[PDB]
Parts: structure tokens; C-alpha cells; sequence
């Protein structure tokens, strides 16, 4: 399934994923997408952040779902 | 308070991020991509 990510940029970002990948497979991606690193990479879905500890089914991630990129702290 | 928001910014996105989000970005901090405008 092929999720989209809009950053706080409205930029959006397709990445092909599964129910059973883990978030930092989905990271992963954005970064060979974008170029943001896992320490200034953030995810959000259902209204709160995911985590790399577990799976994209664990957020109800559907197909289609329509993911949010969010810069984390930075030292710049 | 959206009221202060960084460059290229999409209100859309904004509103449709969490309080958390919406106060990380608010604060001026968590800036890779580009150069805040301080």
C-alpha cells in the first residue's frame, strides 16, 4: 500500500509500505525522498506521533493513509 | 494561535497537525530544511 506524506511544507511524499513494515521503514523512505534524517524526522497519524518501536498496522495505518512529515528539534 | 507561521508554510497542514505539532513550530524551533527568519 502506498502512503502519502505531507510535510509542513503541503509537500506530499508517496512511499510503498505494509500493514506488517515497521515506522522506520516508512521513515526510511521519506529520507531517500526528501533527505531528513530519523533525529529531525517526524511522523504523525491519527492525531499523534508514531514511533520507530512499532508497526504501521499498530496505527491503523490504511492504504492511501495520508501521512504528516514534522521537523523535530534541530540544533540550527 | 496561528499567527506566526514559517516560510512555505501550509496552513492546511497546520490546522490539520496536532496541538503538539502546532506549538513545536510556533516556538521558532525544529528548523533543518531551511533558515528560520529571527
Amino acid at each position: 500500500m502506498q502512503i502519502f506524506v505531507k510535510t509542513l511544507t503541503g509537500k506530499t511524499i508517496t512511499l510503498e509500505v505494509e500493514p506488517s513494515d515497521t515506522i522506520e521503514n516508512v521513515k526510511a523512505k521519506i529520507q531517500d525522498k526528501e533527505g531528513i534524517p530519523p533525529d529531525q524526522q517526524r511522523l504523525i497519524f491519527a492525531g499523534k506521533q508514531l514511533e520507530d518501536g512499532r508497526t504501521l498496522s499498530d496505527y491503523n495505518i490504511q492504504k492511501e493513509s495520508t501521512l504528516h512529515l514534522v521537523l523535530r528539534l534541530r540544533g540550527g | 494561535p496561528l499567527c506566526s507561521l514559517p516560510e512555505g508554510v501550509d496552513q492546511e497542514v497546520f490546522k490539520q497537525l496536532p496541538v503538539d505539532i502546532q506549538e513545536e513550530i510556533l516556538s521558532g524551533k525544529s528548523r533543518e530544511k531551511f533558515q528560520g527568519k529571527l
